[PDB]
DNA sequence: CTTGACAAAAGTGTTAAATTGTGCTATACTGGGAGCTGTCACGGATGC
DNA sequence: GCATCCGTGAGTCGAGGGTAATAAGCACAATTTAACACTTTTGTCAAG
RNA sequence: UCGA
């Protein structure tokens, strides 16, 4: 019960930060929509399927 | 900028700061009204004794005091402690204090509202229930529908007009079979929005057809309750209606549960096996 | 009868502030204890933020709507809907002129 | 029948529940104890420290206090609205200095709410309960410094409001300062005034080496009390001149004064001990001959020294720790009102005595009642401790009552709640329930007092337990507090006890709470009973060492829930502590000598003693509660017999037989049924509802008040101006609902006629007036009508007009008619349903009798829960209660199972043998044998490993039944399942929330008055409110007009519900909203700020949205 | 689900555009009551009630199964608004 | 199907003399077994007046033409000296269950 | 009675610091959306009900009642602009009420709005 | 409280437009009504 | 529909009865008062 | 730049239950409002 | 202060 009931209550706070990010992350992204079919740019990024396993 | 130093106070009107007596021969009314009767009290006292040629020092500090007071309409207890009616702790709520915070005029009455047509209630099991279709209880669900209703009663005799089937609904609980057939004439085809809070995932919000059916109990299918969080240890869930038929168009084509399948997360699908499906079909 | 795409946000003059103002509310009263109906210069008085009952007059005289918008000979109300007590605000002109203390208290205050 | 398990016994019982309300109320009250030998603590506390009162001259002195006989009984001061409580008459004198004029005249103070047996206040006629609190106890304390990495930093601390926190943090330039209500000084100028000058400081400072010159300052060390008295004045309070005698008057208060500043006794005493020194007073020091003393600074300073020297024996003390941890009980409150409003009085006698005729004033007109009767009124109405009792079962009262809370004015808030206040600390153990709390936000911020834990006067809480000498159990029981218990080294109750010796040597122990194993030499004792390291709720769930933590708390938590059941039943498999639980919850009527039965009399139980006197035990038999949840005694006892003392009599709600009984038990199977019980739901048997099983009883009250208006009086009558007969029917004469009458939603409870606010009729209803000839007269139709959802009879019917003796209605009012409308509730569709180890759930689809998976006998299950929710929750308690319940349908006798205490596996299974032993013989005995079904599941049974191979279908069947399966044949079908399911009787419990209730729905109706937003809620008949992350999601699926509709159509726009509600009626296409109202009313509002806000168009030209209205 | 929702989502680029179209025709088969329609008496939409079976009061279906068979027309800035309203409302009451 | 006592207002109400409450004893009022011997009878009343300290049952009644009661020992309510009890029944024949609040 | 004074709408609620007070006040001098279609069903129905009588009385009749000018009109004042007396408006306004009586009898639409 | 920016009040989708053959055949005959005028 | 005679409804003028606003009290009174703690993270103005 | 102080937040819908508290006092002018005597319309009746 |  001891670090049980510490859980229960790590949960019960970390529930209530989760508006925290979430109302903030709706009121800076909320502007974004789709709107031109292509904004027609060149600009791009790649994606890298590998990851370096540090140490390994 | 010098109209940041401001002569003439604005006065929000009777209605926005209302005095109204309740049942019981109560009265009630709002702070700013007590807020802006000490401003304007210290200022015709102060206009008194200034144009009667009283000495520098009582001038001054009343002068102070129609500053802290014009403070006290505006944002209170932004300066020094805050102004409360006498014996109590409460602060009185200025403008500012309206405007801004938790359940400030955006918070509360602006970005989200209560609205008419919907309700709400416990939620149970849909095995029966295909998808799109939900449990819609027949009391709730007349009530609800009662401007469609009172249409649908107009067109298919029973009542000569509105008013006739309204005052037939309202007093004496009859409920002749002719309005529960009547209640579905006015309602198949048209899908009510289903809601468990909290709302995270735009799922928590998904249109399903209403069905007629007995019990206070709103039934909901098995698998969209993975997407609402929802569970059955006497969770409860609300409904809409939407009224036009633009609103009906976007319910029943984008908003429905029907329509929505895979996660607008992940990609993955949402709504899939769960529980005791997988069990099954495993064993 | 227009379309409404834009909203902006200023400072209010005094004299913008004496425009919206149908009268200065100096009584700091709210209504008698007896009539309950709204005091002479009171925050609630009729003869500037309108009438309580819809195109009824405060002392009678005018009630219908036949008659509109004209303002009475008695009390000086004026005959139109009581929706108007909703978006009708006063004034009060002060002796010496004070500050706004959202400016003064502000975190970047404007003034300083 | 009934059967025990488990070797433990406890030594002592569980001493009454009650107690730490009442009790600890008493010793606050001392009602019969005289006026000579008061303990001087508590109410003489706030009394005596309260006076004398001085300041040609004058002092008032206490004398005592007349406790007063309450003016009416607990049960007419319900029905009246009146606050239970008792005039208390104040015995002073008022007595000249110089005149020698001696006026001694008893007065009155007020009246001062009384406790009932069950310890509970009756305040404005609905009972409520004050719960205790919690706190760190004053004194001083020692912790690490929180910046410094190096030495540590003392505190002091008093009672709440009682005085400064006096902290000391030595700052690292090596110099000290300290730091009180938010400012800095050295010590090297306080105790100037404490009597200890430059060389009286230095004396033995040199004790701890490096640490002298922490104190010294040749600046200040120079001047002498009366110079630096002003000097440390000028910095505190630098809000007027530095006057000297105003650092004399000021300073003095903040310590000396034993009013302004009260150090617990708790606190005194353990900051006492604890420093190795001694205290006089409850201040921090003494005002005496001008100067000061001290009897504070110096040990504080010298223990915070020695703690900074690393010296064994002064240590830093753990905050959290309950043995620097008290608890505030109601008493202790109730004093803690009192004293402040009777220092608000006392300073009602001082300008009081400065005006008038200062020649002859008897101190009854020296006394007012007001800053004292307020100050009480304003307590056990408005206190966050004191709020409504949960009647919803006695166990509900008798657990609410037990609670300990960290909240309310004195204590915390959620916003500064940490880990530390929610975590329980080693020390908790036997003195605080480690799972009972709210799954809320207030996780371990509301506990409960554990079994066996008591609170004494001082605070501090102590569990018993036994010592032991060398290997052998003493029957001495000893209290002994957290700090008490770290001391010794305390063995387990489930120790291998011989008869009286220790057995193995291996002894389960610990120290402070860290677990060893401990020979039979070192072990000096040992707890009483497992039981008491849990609260009552969850004591009564047996087999909890098989729950995990979350869902015992669970349904311990969901006990309190429980509403009561008509026909309701016993568990079959309880701890055993049911027994003391209706008895300490004071629900039930035993007797009180040992008497016979003369007559039974559903309404009055008489029953004549051995004293010869006949008394007779009336019965309250059909009563609302707080809940609704009715109060009902059933009287057990025979026309005539014997009945020893103690015995029981009349029942309780909750209660058989004096047992505590929540839900029933039913047969449960543990299987998935057609996707029905999905998600934790729950099907139920429908012959459940024919033999009315978790069938509840609940009242309501509904009352009404006709005043007197400007416009006119009103009046209870039955007559309506536009009435219809058939309305009037169940109305008898004055316009009241008659008892027993038929009640349905919207039928009128009671008549009201006011006169109306007129005017006049629209042209069009005036002409429709005509046309009728029908006159609407001046007074119309105020009637109460039973609102939606809810309705049936009437078990009673309160009437109090105006002018009634004993009944004293508001200024203005007339009348108030107040009835009770009771209904009895079946289990429905959707209700709420639970068992004690934690499992919840609602009614899905009640299943008819017909179709049910039965078994051979042809006997139906009466639920089928889904065992899908059992490995999640980890709950095996279910599964063992399941497992005995197979057991007990059979054997026909209940169990007992302690927690911690009884049951096993061998046993269990034992008991399934037997049962089927008999099972099977009454099988085969009534000409029967296995059946091809059940062969048919005991091949693949067998094929599965679940039964061993090659044994006959006899005792595969046996070996089946044992594990808790049976064979199981479809009701629908007839065909068996393919596999075994356990199957047996389960304790389930009807938790209180129903669809009748929670169910609710709305078209058109109120609309607030600031905005034209609806009102949420059932009461106000309002509709939902669309959160803002609803809006989101409407935002997110791309949907306009729905969201258009939300924000405006139909929440807060004018025309908008309107022209809508009319397009639907004539069956029309809604149009466009326009304004949303409260955005203008928004816009004005920012205009009384002086804010400018135009609404341009698409060119930056302005339109109006207030549409021609205030355009002026 | 509506039947035909994968090939109405197929008829055009945004779903919102369907969303708009079907919306507006409802409306138009709202204002003159299903006398516009496009539909035959077999692609008559018919809901079954157990006093009769009779055409689905409900316009939003009836949008539906109408752009189903593509026998309208849709696209933006097509023709006059103001035309639009003046010989709809003409041609049926 | 339905009872009526002079005593009782509803469900509730207690009665003079009983140990029982009202639907403690309709709790055993369903939970009797009458017997129709008439094919065509749809409807009946039964009749029952216990005084004085006697247990009343089933067999208690007041028997007539076409019915009776398979369990004459089904307890009804104690009554206590000087408790007098007068009741009334009306039992009629149907298929199923059919719940209280449903029937008039 | 006078004494007392009124109560603030900022006043909270219970253990919830959130919860105020004036949300929970309605506003009822305000139309509400169902008697914005009631006061129009019965200005509708009551002038379709009225084109039954004759061009006269039908008129008289609604300016007796003052669904034209807001006001009452004295039987002096119907009858100086008809040229009758007013014993005339008198008795035709009487008859045409009752005129008016036979069809609601039997149309049963208007027999409603009763309070 | 106006139509929301996204969605199907995108200012992209909300200007489709709906016709039927025959209405639009007739409003389509309406163009050479007023080349003659 | 009309003409005259009349009760009741509604008017209009003067007055009795309340309700409401204003003023003064001269022995000498000459700087108020209540305090409340067991957050927490961060961001900016301000001070060393 | 580097410690400190002030300012701003902090989750979503519900369920309920709700409301305490006045120590100046009297004399008189100023209106206001209830009282009341009698007038002019307004509504209703009878007979034409 | 409880329900999810
Ligand atoms: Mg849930
Ligand atoms: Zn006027």
């Amino acid at each position: 019960s001891h670090g049980a009931r510490k859980g229960g209550a790590d949960t019960a706070l970390r529930t209530a930060d989760s508006g925290y990010l979430t109302r903030k992350l709706v009121d800076v992204a909320h502007e974004i929509v789709v709107r031109e079919a292509d904004c027609g740019t060149t600009n791009y990024i790649s994606v890298p399927l590998f990851q370096m396993d540090e140490v390994t | 900028p010098e109209w940041m130093i401001l002569e003439a106070v604005p006065v929000l009107p009777p209605d926005l700061r209302p005095m109204v007596q309740v049942d019981g021969g109560r009265f009630a009314t709002s702070d700013l009204n007590d807020l802006y009767r000490r401003l304007i009290n210290r200022n015709n006292r102060l206009k008194k004794l200034l144009a009667q040629g009283a000495p520098e020092i009582i001038i001054r500090n009343e002068k102070r005091m129609l500053q802290e007071a014009v403070d006290a309409v505006i944002d209170n207890g932004r300066r020094g402690s805050p102004v409360t009616n006498p014996g109590s702790e409460r602060p009185l709520r200025s403008l500012t204090d309206i405007l801004s915070g938790k359940q400030g005029r955006f918070r509360q009455n602006l970005l989200g509202k209560r609205v008419d047509y919907s309700g709400r209630s416990v939620i149970v099991v849909g095995p029966q229930l295909k998808l799109h279709q939900c449990g819609l209880p027949k009391r709730m669900a007349l009530e609800l529908f009662k401007p469609f209703l009172l249409k649908k009663m107009e067109e298919k005799a029973f009542a000569p007009n509105v008013k006739a089937a309204r005052r037939m609904l309202e007093r004496q609980r009859d409920i002749k079979d002719e309005v529960w057939d009547a209640l579905e004439e006015v309602i198949h085809g048209k899908v009510v929005l289903l809601n468990r809070a909290p709302t995270l995932h735009r799922l928590g919000i998904q249109a399903f057809q209403p069905v007629l059916v007995e019990g206070q109990s709103i039934q909901l299918h098995p698998l969209v309750c993975e997407a609402f969080n929802a569970d059955f240890d006497g969770d409860q869930m609300a409904v809409h209606v939407p009224l036009s038929s633009f609103a009906q168009a976007e319910a029943r084509i984008q908003m429905l549960s029907a329509h929505n399948l895979l996660s607008p997360a992940s990609g993955e699908p949402l709504a899939k096996p769960s529980r005791d499906i997988i069990l099954g079909l495993y064993y | 009868k227009k379309e409404v795409r834009k909203v902006r946000i200023a400072l209010a003059s005094p004299e913008k502030i004496r425009s919206w103002s149908y009268g200065e509310v100096e009584k700091p009263e709210t209504i008698n204890y007896r009539t309950l109906k709204p005091e002479r210069d009171g925050l609630f008085d009729e003869r500037i933020f309108g009438p309580i009952k819809d195109y009824e007059c405060a002392c009678g005289k005018y009630k219908r709507q036949r008659f509109e918008g004209k303002v009475c000979e008695r009390c000086g109300v004026e005959v139109t809907r009581s929706i108007v007590r909703r978006y009708r605000m006063g004034h009060i002109e002060l002796a010496t002129p004070a500050a706004h203390i959202w400016f003064v208290k502000d975190v970047p205050s404007k003034i300083g | 029948e009934i059967k025990r398990f488990g070797r433990i016994r406890e030594v002592i019982p569980l001493p009454p529940l009650t107690e730490i309300q009442v009790e600890s109320y008493k010793k606050a009250l001392q009602a019969d104890v005289p006026p000579e030998k008061r303990e001087n603590v508590g109410i003489q506390a706030a009394f005596k420290e309260t006076f004398p009162i001085e300041e040609g001259g004058l002092v008032l002195d206490f004398l005592e206090y007349r406790i007063g006989d309450p003016p009416f009984s607990q049960d007419e001061c319900r029905e009246k609205d009146l606050t239970y409580q008792a005039p208390l008459y104040a015995r002073l004198q008022l007595i000249h200095k110089d005149t020698g004029l001696i006026k001694e005249d008893e007065v009155f103070l007020g009246h001062l709410p009384l406790m009932t047996e069950d310890g509970s206040f009756i305040i404005n006629g609905a009972d409520r309960v004050i719960v205790s609190q919690i706190h760190r106890s004053p004194g001083v304390y020692f912790t690490p410094d929180p910046a410094r990495p190096g030495r540590y930093i003392a505190s002091i601390i008093p009672l709440p409001k009682r005085g400064p926190w006096i902290d000391l943090e030595v700052e690292a330039s090596g110099v000290v300062t300290m730091k009180v209500n938010k400012r800095k000084f050295p010590l090297v100028l306080l105790l100037r005034v404490l009597g200890y000058d430059q060389e009286t400081l230095v004396r033995e400072l040199s004790a701890y080496g490096d640490l002298v010159q922490g104190l010294l300052d040749e600046a200040v060390l120079a001047m002498r009390p009366e110079e630096a008295m002003v000097r440390l004045f000028t910095l505190l309070r630098p809000g007027d001149p530095p006057k000297k005698d105003k650092a004399l008057a000021y300073l003095f208060g903040l310590l000396a004064d034993p009013k302004r500043y009260d150090l617990g006794e708790a606190g005194r005493y353990k900051a006492e001990e604890k420093l190795g020194v001694g205290l006089s007073g409850r201040t921090l020091v003494r005002f005496e001959d001008g100067e000061f003393k001290d009897e504070v600074f110096l040990p504080t300073l010298r223990y915070l020294f020695a703690l900074t020297a690393g010296v064994p024996g002064h240590e830093v003390d753990d905050i959290d720790h309950l043995g620097n941890r008290r608890i505030r009980t109601v008493g202790e409150l109730m004093a803690d009102q009192f004293r402040v409003g009777l220092a608000r009085l006392a300073r009602g006698v001082r300008e009081r005595m400065v005006m008038g005729s200062p020649d002859t004033l008897t101190p009854a007109k020296l006394v007012n009642s007001r800053p004292l009767e307020a100050a009480l009124r304003e307590f056990f109405s408005r206190s966050q401790l004191s709020q409504f009792k949960d009647e919803t079962n006695p166990l509900s009262s008798l657990r609410h009552k037990r609670r300990i809370s960290a909240l309310g004015p004195g204590g915390l808030t959620r916003e500064r709640a940490g880990f530390d206040v929610r975590d329980v600390h080693r020390t908790h153990y036997g003195r605080i329930c480690p799972v009972e709390t709210p799954e809320g936000a207030n996780i371990g911020l509301i506990t409960s007092l554990a079994a066996y834990a008591r609170v004494d006067a001082l605070g501090f809480i102590r569990t018993p337990y036994r010592r032991v000498k060398n290997g052998v159990v003493t029957e001495e029981v000893v209290y002994m507090t957290a700090s008490e218990e770290d001391r010794y080294t305390i063995a387990q109750a489930n120790t291998p006890l011989e008869g009286d010796r220790i057995a193995t040597d291996r002894v389960v122990a610990r120290r402070r709470g860290e677990p060893v194993i401990v020979a039979p030499e070192e072990v000096e004792f040992m707890d009483v009973s497992p039981k008491q390291v849990f609260s009552l709720n969850t004591n009564l769930i047996p087999f909890l060492e098989h729950d995990d933590a979350n869902r015992a708390l669970m349904g311990s938590n969901m006990q309190t829930q429980a509403v009561p059941l008509i026909r309701a039943q016993a568990p079959v498999v309880m701890t055993g502590l049911e027994e003391r639980v209706v008895r300490d919850s004071l629900a039930a009527l035993y007797a009180e000598e040992d008497g016979e039965v003369v007559k039974v009399d559903g309404t009055r139980i008489a029953v004549r003693y051995e004293d010869g006197r006949l008394v007779e035990h009336p019965l309250r038999r059909y009563a609302r509660s707080n809940q609704g949840t009715a109060f009902d005694q059933r009287p057990r006892v025979r026309v005539g017999q014997r009945v020893k003392k103690g015995d029981l009599l009349a029942d309780g709600p909750a209660s058989e037989e004096g047992f505590l009984a929540l839900g029933q038990n039913v047969l449960v199977a543990i299987m998935p049924f057609d996707g029905y019980n999905f998600e934790d739901a729950i099907v139920i048997s429908e012959e459940l509802l024919k033999r009315d099983f978790y069938t509840s009883i609940h009242i309501e009250r509904y009352e009404i008040e006709a005043r007197d208006t400007k416009l006119g009086p009103e009046r209870i009558t039955r007559d309506i101006p536009h009435l219809s007969e058939a309305a009037l029917r169940d109305l008898d004469e004055e316009g009241i609902v008659r008892i027993g009458a038929e009640v349905k939603p919207g039928d009128i409870l009671v008549g009201r006629t006011s006169f109306k606010g007129e005017q006049e009729p629209s042209p069009e209803e005036r002409l429709l007036r005509s046309i009728f000839g029908e006159k609407a007269r001046d007074v119309k139709d105020t009637s109460l009508r039973v609102p939606p959802g809810e309705g049936g009879i009437v078990v009673g019917r309160l009437r109090l007009r105006r002018g009634d003796p004993g009944v004293e209605l508001k200024p203005g009012v007339r009348e108030v008619v107040r009835v009770f409308v009771a209904q009895k509730r079946k289990l429905q569709v959707g209700d709420k349903l639970a068992n004690r180890h934690g499992n919840k759930g609602v009614v899905a689809k009640i299943l008819p009798v017909e179709d049910m998976p039965h078994l051979p006998d042809g006997t139906p299950v009466d639920v089928i829960l889904n065992p899908l929710g059992v490995p999640s929750r980890m709950n095996l308690g279910q599964i063992l209660e399941t497992h005995l319940g197979l057991a007990g349908y059979f054997l026909g006798q209940r169990y007992i199972s302690p927690v911690f205490d009884g049951a096993t596996e061998p046993e269990i299974k034992e008991l399934l043998a037997e049962a089927f032993n008999l099972y099977f013989g009454k099988r085969q005995g009534e000409g029967f044998g296995v059946d091809k079904r059940e062969k048919e599941v005991l091949a693949r049974a067998e094929k599965l490993g679940l039964v061993s191979p090659g044994k006959s279908p006899e005792e595969q069947l046996k070996e089946l039944f044992d594990l808790g399966k049976v064979v199981l044949y479809d009701g629908r079908t007839g065909e068996p399942f393919e596999g075994p399911i356990v199957v047996g009787q389960m304790f389930i419990m009807k938790l209180y929330h129903m669809v009748e209730d929670k169910m609710h729905a709305r078209s058109t109706g109120p609309y607030s008055l600031i905005t034209q937003q609806p009102l949420g809620g059932k009461a106000q008949f309002g509709g939902q409110r669309f959160g803002e992350m609803e809006v989101w999601a409407l935002e997110a699926y791309g949907a306009a007009h729905t969201l258009q509709e939300m924000l405006t159509i139909k929440s807060d726009d004018i025309e908008g519900r309107n022209a809508a509600y009319q397009a639907i009626i004539k069956g029309e296409d809604v149009p466009e909203p326009s304004v949303p109202e409260s955005f203008r009313v928004l816009v004005k509002e920012l205009q009384a700020l002086a804010l400018d806000v135009q609404t341009l168009d698409e060119k930056d030209n302005p339109v109006d949205i207030f549409e021609g209205l205030a355009s002026k | 689900a509506e039947p035909g929702i994968d090939k109405l989502f197929g008829m055009v680029d945004s779903k919102y555009r369907l969303t708009v179209v079907v919306a507006k025709r409802a409306q138009q088969l709202l204002r003159h009551r299903f006398k516009n329609t496009v539909l035959e008496p077999e692609e008559r939409p018919k809901m079954r009630t157990l006093e009769g079976l009779y055409d689905d009061p409900n316009a939003v279906t009836w949008a539906m199964k109408e752009l189903l068979t593509g026998r309208l027309f849709f696209g933006e800035n097509l023709v006059p608004e103001d035309r639009l309203q003046k010989e709809m409302e003409r041609l049926y009451p | 199907t339905s009872v009526y006592i002079e005593d009782v207002l509803h469900e509730f109400s207690t009665i003079p003399g009983v140990k029982e409450d009202v639907v403690e004893i309709i709790l055993n009022l369903k939970e009797l077994v009458v017997r129709f011997l008439d094919p065509k009878m749809a409807s009946t009343t039964l009749i029952l007046r216990a005084e004085g300290p006697k247990e009343v049952r089933a067999g208690d009644f007041t028997p007539s033409a076409d019915v009776e009661i398979m369990n004459p020992d089904l307890h009804i309510a104690t009554l206590e000296e000087g408790g007098k009890l007068y009741m009334e029944v009306r039992v009629d024949r149907g298929v199923g269950y059919v719940p209280a609040e449903r029937h008039g | 009675k006078i004494a007392q004074e009124p109560v603030s709408l900022e006043t909270p609620i219970g253990d919830e610091k959130d919860s105020f007070y004036g949300d929970f006040i309605p506003d009822e001098n305000l139309p509400s959306p169902v008697e914005a279609a009631a006061q129009s069903l019965l200005s509708e129905e009551l002038e379709k009900a009225l084109s039954k009588l004759s061009e006269r009385e039908a008129m008289v009749l609604k300016l007796r009642k003052g669904l034209i000018d807001g006001r009452e009109h004295t039987l002096e004042e119907v009858g100086a602009y008809f040229g009758v007396t007013r014993e005339r408006i008198r008795q035709i306004e009487n008859k045409a009420l009752r005129k008016l009586k036979y069809h609601e009898s039997r149309t049963r639409k208007l027999r409603d709005f009763l309070e | 409280g106006r139509l929301i920016p996204a969605g199907t009040g995108s200012d992209f989708v909300r200007f489709t437009q709906v016709v039927d053959q025959r209405t639009l055949k007739a409003i389509e005959e309406a163009r050479k009504e007023a080349v003659e005028a």
